[PDB]
């Protein structure tokens, strides 16, 4: 499973952040909803009582 | 003759998976049998760590433990309709009006 | 559109109608000329400076 996916690797552009020395990559997903019906997943509804 | 004219729009916002930074969650893997296999597993083997007891006190006896990991299945479908008249029409090459 | 592992149907037809018009909003400027700014516009009396 890990021997898969090496080989070439290509630069692309992006956003980062750095808590506690640790680097996440930021992301914006709407790019790819808009222009759909479909909901988004990373909404979704919560209830409370 | 004269046509009515419409308007094609084509244009839209190409996405890629690699491209995105979702993928780096991800370790993408094209397995072309897919659709052959079950269920995969993955067994982990673990030894626990042990400490040296003191004097008086019960001993950390060694206990070998293991556990498994699975996977579940995500099936997707998309169709996309084509006209009985445009798909006969694409076969035989008519050669009149232009 | 995207595809979904959801039961819930997908639209089959691509590409959705979109019926539009143009609007004409003509405008108009009159200018008024005198007829003695004609009149002395084409001729040439040649009496005086």
């Amino acid at each position: 499973l890990s021997q898969a996916g090496a080989h070439s690797l290509t630069p692309l552009s992006m956003d980062v952040i750095r808590l506690g020395e640790k680097t996440v990559i930021m992301e914006n997903l709407r790019r790819v909803y808009k222009n759909t019906d479909t909901k988004d997943p990373l909404e979704r509804n919560v209830d409370l009582t | 003759f004269e046509a009515i004219f419409g308007t094609f729009c084509n244009r839209l916002e190409w996405v890629y998976f690699l491209t995105s930074g979702l993928a780096a969650a991800a370790h993408a893997i094209k397995f072309h049998d897919l659709n052959k296999l079950t269920t995969g597993k993955m067994l982990f083997h673990v030894q626990v760590p042990r400490v040296a007891s003191g004097a008086g006190l019960p001993t950390s006896r060694q206990t070998t433990i293991m556990v498994t990991k699975y996977s579940e299945k995500s099936p997707i479908t998309i169709p996309f309709e084509l006209s009985a008249a445009c798909l006969t029409y694409l076969r035989e090459t008519f050669e009149g009006t232009i």
